[PDB]
Parts: structure tokens; C-alpha cells; sequence
RNA sequence: UUGACAUUGUGAAGAGACAUAGUUUCUUUACUUAUUCAAUGAAGCGGAGCUGGAAUUCAUUUUCCACGUUCUAGCAUUCAAGGUCCCAUUCGGGGCUGAUCCGGGUU
RNA sequence: GCUUGUGACGGCCCGUGAAAAUCCACAGGAAGGAAUAGUUUUCAUGCCAGGUCGUACUGAUAACCGCAGCAGGUCUCCAAG
RNA sequence: GAUGGGGAAGCUCCGUUUCAAAGGCCUGAUUUUAUGCAGGCCACCAUCGAAAGGGAAUCCGGUUAAGAUUCCGGAACCUGG
């Protein structure tokens, strides 16, 4: 591996020779919902500690 | 008289454990300051089977409190805990089949496996396939917790001394008879060399106690008093009975 | 005044000045005068009747040289005392304790003059 | 305000790495550390009798400044002045013949451990300074207790290397004097009248207290707070 | 294994004699500094204060609690972005703050 | 078809059947770089260099061990009709 | 199986990260000069131990009385610079 060249250890994509694209599809929609719903859960208990 | 074979396992030389295949020592996460003030999260990122135990173990990996890293983590998973699970450990935390709880945080009556006997001891008791530890209620001040141990008996711990809720997954391995020499042979295979055994009475007087005589027996009592000297003790040692159990026993 | 910070709960070895050796008497008087000295280096020339059919047919000298001694030593060693230049050298050691060289001449010299000039057949 | 943005962070358990702070309290420090400071520690926890512990009461600032200044009016010689008194007597007096003393009497400071103490004994010495620190005490210890029976004042000075400066060694325990240049024969009684107020005076006194027996910060603070429940209900 | 003596110190309740003053001796139970057991690339201990808040106020607090993370198999590092002050305005770079004080007993 | 190699699978376990060097990628974005001229030596092509020791042959009804040119013993690969 | 240690009258025994202040790289700092301090990393704690385990890279033809994946011819490949 160290007698090739760097595109035979990589596909073009975010983590290319790392993960299997299916895997890095879960990373990208967790990551965005969670941080999305990390920021519904900001108001909710913005709201419970002004309005209990 | 030679040395009786129990007197040659103490140099261990062939009496070892059989340990190239076992995945590592399980032990509680180190006690710091997540676990006993707060809680920290783990992910079981598998579960797998240790050669010579029993019980699936669990491997649970945390981040790092002081550094930009991993930790990693052997637990013994008590039934039911599975991949891809969260686990929690600390002080404030919950009360769910996998998380690591302070012995008096939890209501009496929980059940408990790989529990301290001192706190941050990181495991100890009930680690077998199948056992826990039953708590049957706490001390407020000076703050310890009364425990009944696999093996039936009631100890009074620290509350600070954590436990990890459930029972030990694998349980029941035992109902199952071995069967045929084999399967004995390949399981004290991966644990030690102490199979198969010899009945002392098969030998000659050199050998043991038991051993001589033109009729296979024993000869005098097989109750060897406590305070017997090495090269005595072979029978049942120590016995405040004998014979066949009749009746309930039961702890009381 | 007031105390130092460590941010780190470890001590390590405080990293003090290392100082230079400077003698007072000599280490050794004379040094020694160079051990593998080309004449040293290759000892003897092999003159097998097979040895020879290397150096005839072959390009190829052939040196009993000290076994102190690497390829290194036996190339710069052939070049020095025969004036030439060689192609590669190859080398075994004898069932006597004695080791044998094949070497071998850039395709420019003719092995076989060079051998009898300094004189051998 | 303009592309920059503000967005802290949660050093609260179970996200964001720790910060680097002051490990300074919780630092494995090399053993012979450990030794030093835990000795001290040692020392205080006992009760410590009344011959020593005596000392630990040092002398003051104030007073001790007044005593270093006064004493380096009578420093020991160089070498320099030694040299330059021999070759002003050499040719001096073995030739111009005086009897030995075309060169003044010497006013200096006494000292060393076994000078000082036959000093005492002839009840010669006017003022002796005692040193604090000396780690085998034993040598020491009994000193206060000698000036008192042979009626002399003395003080115990902070530093057993301070002593030694205004002597010309590294260290010197004990420094001591029987001679006084008499302009200054009058500042040393306001001093020795000091000096005899926090030893000479208070030395039967002293004899009878048991120092030490001091506790470790986390003991005092709990016991501080459970003789304190205990009473104010 | 079981006793005594040494290692062996410091408190209090109760007893033991000169025969109902405390120098001394033990039954019970406290102290940490000797000794012993554990843990960790000695990381956050102990004391005080902020904040809230359960609390009921018997002049004001007479107090006890807490005092950043829980639907998800993601991400979490460059003394940190922010704020603010300096170096004589370079690119670079330093304090303080962000991260409450006090004691240096790692727990 | 024989031998061997390899695959996708299936049975088996209170047995679930090594470690280290080493090599690759990845996240990260400290940095460093363009218009009159930079960036590239994981793309191609070109240059020098690779030391030391073993290397014969026997491996057995005679090259090993059995007093020996001993019907004994002594790990293994290839294997036609 | 050395080391810091701890045992042992002692030959030695114990322990291998263990009650130890254990150690070294990427480069910046020189433009008195060769290598100190300046950063920041790392706390990795010896070493020996497989010619059947792990492992960078070679092939065909020709040649000797006896060596050859080793020489010769020809065609490759790996590592370091
Ligand atoms: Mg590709
Ligand atoms: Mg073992
Ligand atoms: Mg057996
Ligand atoms: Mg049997
Ligand atoms: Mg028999
Ligand atoms: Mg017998
Ligand atoms: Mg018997
Ligand atoms: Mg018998
Ligand atoms: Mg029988
Ligand atoms: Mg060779
Ligand atoms: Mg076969
Ligand atoms: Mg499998
Ligand atoms: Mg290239
Ligand atoms: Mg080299
Ligand atoms: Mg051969
Ligand atoms: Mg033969
Ligand atoms: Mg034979
Ligand atoms: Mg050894
Ligand atoms: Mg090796
Ligand atoms: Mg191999
Ligand atoms: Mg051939
Ligand atoms: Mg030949
Ligand atoms: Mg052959
Ligand atoms: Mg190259």
C-alpha cells in the first residue's frame, strides 16, 4: 500500500478509504437531527426555567 | 512420604492459568470525578466471549475527561445489555440494566452484578454467569449497605462501593450436563491443569493419605481438622458435618 | 513571592546541562596506525586452473583477502593497488578460514593482462 | 461583532475536554520531597516537650535587624586585612621592636559551637545568639538552658546561615561576644534589655509549655465544625 | 495457634491506691502522625462564597438542599472562540477574563 | 477424474480457535503557496547505492543416534498407467 | 532477564513498571558559529527469546569434474539517498 498511488486507497468522498458510504450517510442525518433537536431541546427548557 | 499433588500447585509451575486467549482483565471504570459526583456515558461497541469465563464480557468505550481521546472499557455484561447500548456511571445516574450505580443510590431491593467490596476497587462480587447481588436496605449515616452475596451470605458494604444492575448474562450454562470426558477435557482446557483427578485411595502411602492398603479405602476420618499442617489436608476439610443434606437449607 | 503553576501532575528529571569530556591526559599516546590497509586488504592472488579459467574467460580477478575485510574494502583496495575499476564483487568464505573474492572488471580492462602484469599464468 | 462569533464552553461533566489548570496541589513530587515536608508535618503533630520546643520562638524582625546591625561592627578579619595586619607588623615591630603590640587590641565577635560554650562557663561572654534551625538540635538545646544558670543573656536569631554571614562562613550556629567598643557599649543593654524580655525572663516560664500536638487543616475544619453542632443546638 | 514484653502515640466516660485532692494503672470509644490495605500516566479534595430554591419567618435568617451532559452506534484536541488590556503598531505575540476565593493533607 | 488452490455457504462448542514490528487510509486544518508569475516529487521519466555470515554433500538396510557400514530408531514436500 | 529497589552472613534471592526526579523526536532559534535555548508535543521504561509463526523485493535460459532463484545472458522488482 505504500508502493501505489493515493488513489487506490481512497474514494473521492468524505472518508473515502475510511468508511463505507452507507455508514457515512447515518453520520451526515444523525449529526444534522441531533444537532437540530440539540436546538429544540435549547427552547423547551428555556422555557421551563422562565415559565414553570 | 513424597508431596501430595494439592502441595504442588503452589509453585504453580504446570498449575497455571491457560491464558494466551482471554480478552483481558474486567474491571469497573476507575473511580474519578464523572462517577462520583456526576454520571459519564459509554458505548458497548461489542460483546464477546472470553476463553475460561463463562459469561460474555462487554467491551465499553468512553471518551476521555482530560484529554482529547478514547478509553476503553472490559465489563462483564449482565443479561441483556447489547451493542450499540448507551451506559451510564456515576453518582446521578439511572437506574437502567447496564449503568453503574453508588450502592446507596439505589432503592432497596435492586439487583446488582460486578460489585466493590471496598469503593474504587472497580469489581469483586457476583461476576460469575448468572449471579448478582440482592440489596436489602441501607445505613443513612455512616453510609454503608447490607448485601446478600451469591453464595448466600450478608455483607454490609460501603454505599459510595458501586455495583452495575442485572444479572450476569450466560446463566443456566450449568444445567447442561458435560456429558462425555471431552467436553470436561476442553473445558479445564482454557482454565488450568487441574483435570482429570486421581482418587488419592487409587495410590500408594508415598502418595497420600488415603493411598495404601490391600482394599481401596481410607482408613481414618476424611475430617481433617482446620489447623491440620500442609500434607494433611486432603479430604473434607475443616467439615462441621457430614452426609447426605436432608431438608430445606436456605440462608436465614 | 509566590509558588509556580504545573499543569501537569507529573515531575520529570529536571533537564540539567550535560558537560563535555575535556581530557588531561591523553586517551592513548600513539594512535594506531590504519589496521586494513590496502596491502592488508587483498592478500593473495588464487591461481587455481579454474581460478585462472575465471580470469581468462570471465573478466574476473580472483584475491585471497583478509577476512577483516567487506566488499568495500576489497573494491577500493583492487582499484588502489592495480590502478583499475571494477564492476561488482563477490565474495565467499574458504573451508580454511580464508576468503575468496571474485571480482570483476568494468567492461574496459582485460582482466587477463592485468593478471600477468602483475605477473602470474 | 463582525465574522467572529462567540460560542463558550461546557466543562460540566460528560462533554468538552477538561481545560489545563493548576495541578499544582496534586503533584507526585520526588521523595526526597515527600521526606522534607512530611518530617516537618511529623514534627508537628506530636507533642513536642518543653526543652525543645522552646525554641520555635525566634527572635523579631525589628529587634533582630538591630542585633545584625550592631554585630557587623565586630565582623572576624579577611584574609585581606590579616595579610595587611602581618607585613604592618612584620616589618613593623621586628624591626622598629615594640613588644609585640605596634598593633591594637582586636574587638570581634566570638563564635564557634565549643568557644561560645567555655565562654559561658567562665562567665565571660555578654550576649550570645542562638540559631533555630541546626538539624542535629542536640547541639544546641542545652545552651539556653546553660546561659540561664550561668546568668547570661542570650536570644535564639532565625537562621543558622544568617549567623554565618557576619562571621565569614557558611554557617555558623552560634555567634557570641565578651567585647564592645565602648560607643556602642550602650546600645547593647537597650538591646540585651529586650533580648532578657522574650528569653532570659521567660525562660522558667517556657520550661513548663509542651509545643506542638498542632493538627493537619482537614482534621481541625472537621472537628471545628462537630464541637461547634454538638453545643449550639 | 494462643499469651506476655517491645514496636506504641493522643483524647474523653466509667473503675483502680497514698486511705474522698491526681503523678500512675485498665473496661468501654474517640484522635492521626507510627504501622498496615487499596487507587491513579498522584485531576478537581477540604473549608468559605456566589446563585437559585424547598423551607417558616416569630426581627432577619434561626437553617437544610441542590449549584452545565439521557428518544438516535454522529461530532467533542491547536495555552479556546468571546470580552478586555498592553508591545508602539507587521506577521506575530503577551496578560487577565472565559473557569469564585482560602489551605498546598494526591484520594 | 487425481492433487492442490480458492470461493460463497452450512454443522460443531460450558472449546468460539495468538502476539508484536510494520504498512496504508481517515478525521483534523498548524501552516505554506498565484499573474507576470507560484505550487506540485503519493503522475511519468532520469541518477547513485544495497554491508555482514551461511550456501559442498549425506538425510539413511553405510554420510545422524544406537561401541559398528547394526533387519532398530529418527520431523517433512512433490507423487504417472 | 538486567535496572530502582526489597530480602539474604553470603554464594545470591525477589520484583520487570514494580514504592524511582528513569527518557527523545519533529523543528525553530545561528546569519559572533556551531549547535545552546526557545515552543509544543511523548510519558513509550531495558534487553534476550522462532533458520516451521509475523515478514520489503527475482525471474527464465545457458553453463561446472564438483556451486548456483547466488555465475553468465536477458528481462524485473524493493528499499535508502
Ligand atoms: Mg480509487
Ligand atoms: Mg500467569
Ligand atoms: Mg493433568
Ligand atoms: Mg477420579
Ligand atoms: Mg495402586
Ligand atoms: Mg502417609
Ligand atoms: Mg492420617
Ligand atoms: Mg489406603
Ligand atoms: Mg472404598
Ligand atoms: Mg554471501
Ligand atoms: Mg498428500
Ligand atoms: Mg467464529
Ligand atoms: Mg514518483
Ligand atoms: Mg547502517
Ligand atoms: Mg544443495
Ligand atoms: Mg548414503
Ligand atoms: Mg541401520
Ligand atoms: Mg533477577
Ligand atoms: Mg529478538
Ligand atoms: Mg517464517
Ligand atoms: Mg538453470
Ligand atoms: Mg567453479
Ligand atoms: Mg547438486
Ligand atoms: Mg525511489
Amino acid at each position: 500500500y505504500a508502493t501505489v498511488s493515493k488513489t487506490h486507497k481512497t474514494v473521492s468522498r468524505a472518508y473515502g478509504g475510511s468508511r463505507c458510504a452507507n455508514c457515512v450517510k447515518e453520520r451526515i442525518i444523525r449529526a444534522f437531527l441531533i444537532e437540530e433537536q440539540k436546538i429544540v431541546k435549547k427552547v423547551v427548557k428555556e422555557q421551563t426555567e422562565a415559565a414553570k | 512420604g513424597r508431596v501430595i499433588r494439592n502441595q504442588r500447585k503452589g509453585a504453580g509451575s504446570i498449575f497455571t492459568s491457560h491464558t494466551r486467549l482471554r480478552q483481558g482483565a474486567a474491571k469497573l471504570r476507575t473511580l474519578d470525578y464523572a462517577e462520583r459526583h456526576g454520571y459519564i456515558r459509554g458505548i458497548v461497541k461489542q460483546i464477546v466471549h472470553d476463553s475460561g469465563r463463562g459469561a460474555p464480557l462487554a467491551k465499553v468505550v468512553f471518551r476521555d475527561p482530560y484529554k482529547y481521546r478514547l478509553r476503553e472499557e472490559i465489563f462483564i455484561a449482565n443479561e441483556g445489555v447489547h451493542t450499540g447500548q448507551f451506559i451510564y456511571a456515576g453518582k446521578k445516574a439511572s437506574l437502567n440494566v447496564g449503568n453503574v450505580l453508588p450502592l446507596g443510590s439505589v432503592p432497596e431491593g435492586t439487583i446488582v452484578s460486578n460489585v466493590e467490596e471496598k469503593p474504587g476497587d472497580r469489581g469483586a462480587l457476583a461476576r460469575a454467569s448468572g449471579n448478582y447481588v440482592i440489596i436489602i436496605g441501607h445505613n443513612p449515616d455512616e453510609n454503608k449497605t447490607r448485601v446478600r452475596l451469591p453464595s448466600g451470605a450478608k455483607k454490609v458494604i460501603s454505599s459510595d462501593a458501586r455495583g452495575v444492575i442485572g444479572v450476569i448474562a450466560g446463566g443456566g450454562r450449568v444445567d447442561k450436563p458435560l456429558l462425555k470426558a471431552g467436553r470436561a477435557f476442553h473445558k479445564y482446557r482454557l482454565k488450568r491443569n487441574s483435570w482429570p483427578k486421581t482418587r488419592g485411595v487409587a495410590m500408594n502411602p508415598v502418595d497420600h493419605p488415603h493411598g495404601g492398603g490391600n482394599h481401596q479405602h481410607i482408613g481414618k476420618a476424611s475430617t481433617i481438622s482446620r489447623g491440620a499442617v500442609s500434607g494433611q489436608k486432603a479430604g473434607l476439610i475443616a467439615a462441621r458435618r457430614t452426609g447426605l443434606l436432608r431438608g430445606s437449607q436456605k440462608t436465614q | 513571592k509566590a509558588l509556580k503553576v504545573r499543569t501537569s501532575a507529573t515531575f520529570r528529571l529536571p533537564k540539567t546541562l550535560k558537560l563535555a569530556r575535556a581530557p588531561k591526559y591523553a586517551s592513548k599516546a600513539v594512535p594506531h596506525y590504519n589496521r586494513l590497509d590496502s596491502y592488508k586488504v587483498i592478500e593473495q592472488p588464487i591461481t587455481s586452473e579454474t581460478a585462472m579459467k575465471k580470469v581468462e574467460d570471465g573478466n574476473i580477478l580472483v584475491f585471497q583477502v583478509s577476512m577483516k575485510a567487506n566488499k568495500y574494502q576489497i573494491k577500493k583496495a583492487v582499484k588502489e593497488l592495480y590502478e583499475v575499476d571494477v564492476l561488482k564483487v563477490n565474495t565467499l568464505v574458504r573451508p580454511n578460514g580464508t576468503k575468496k573474492a571474485y571480482v570483476r572488471l568494468t567492461a574496459d580492462y582485460d582482466a587477463l593482462d592485468i593478471a600477468n602484469r602483475i605477473g602470474y599464468i | 461583532n463582525p465574522l467572529t462569533h462567540s460560542t463558550p464552553k461546557n466543562f460540566g461533566i460528560g462533554q468538552a475536554v477538561q481545560p489545563k489548570r493548576n495541578l499544582s496541589r496534586y503533584v507526585k513530587w520526588p521523595e526526597y520531597v515527600r521526606v522534607q515536608r512530611q518530617k516537618k508535618i511529623l514534627s508537628i503533630r506530636l507533642k513536642v516537650p518543653p526543652t525543645i520546643a522552646q525554641f520555635q520562638y525566634t527572635l523579631d524582625r525589628n529587634t533582630a535587624a538591630e542585633t545584625f546591625k550592631l554585630f557587623n561592627k565586630y565582623r572576624p578579619e579577611t584574609a585581606a586585612e590579616k595579610k595587611e595586619r602581618l607585613t604592618k607588623e612584620a616589618a613593623a615591630v621586628a624591626e622598629a621592636k615594640s613588644k609585640q603590640d605596634a598593633s591594637p587590641k582586636p574587638y570581634a565577635v566570638k563564635y564557634g559551637l565549643n568557644h561560645v560554650v567555655a565562654l559561658i562557663e567562665n562567665k565571660k561572654a555578654k550576649l550570645v545568639l542562638i540559631a533555630n534551625d541546626v538539624d542535629p538540635i542536640e547541639l544546641v538545646v542545652f545552651l539556653p538552658a546553660l546561659c540561664k544558670k550561668m546568668g547570661v543573656p542570650y536570644a535564639i536569631v532565625k537562621g543558622k546561615a544568617r549567623l554565618g554571614t557576619l562571621v565569614n562562613q557558611k554557617t555558623s550556629a552560634v555567634a557570641a561576644l565578651t567585647e564592645v567598643r565602648a560607643e556602642d557599649e550602650a546600645a547593647l543593654a537597650k538591646l540585651v534589655s529586650t533580648i532578657d524580655a522574650n528569653f532570659a525572663d521567660k525562660y522558667d516560664e517556657v520550661k513548663k509549655h509542651w509545643g506542638g500536638g498542632i493538627l493537619g487543616n482537614k482534621a481541625q475544619a472537621k472537628m471545628d465544625k462537630r464541637a461547634k453542632n454538638s453545643d449550639s443546638a
